[PDB]
């Protein structure tokens, strides 16, 4: 549940929780090229690749 | 609400 992303300079920001990531995503700060991962993930992935592979990003909330 | 560290909006 520990999210990281790379900023435009390549610096790794985080960890952030699901709610913080979801808020920033809904506010529009993230393009689908933003590179994200949790500590437990294999590699950074752009949000768009996560969407193409899973149909959703894990931090998106819902029922 | 703060912006994401390393991003500005």
């Amino acid at each position: 549940q520990k999210w990281y992303y790379k900023d435009p300079q390549g610096e790794i920001q985080g960890p952030f929780n699901n709610q913080e990531m979801a808020e920033w995503f809904q506010a529009g700060y993230f393009t689908m090229s933003l590179l994200v991962k949790r500590a437990c993930d294999e590699s950074f992935q752009p949000l768009g690749d996560i969407m193409k592979m899973w149909g959703r990003v894990p931090f998106s909330p819902g029922p | 609400s703060r912006p994401p560290p390393g991003l500005t909006g």
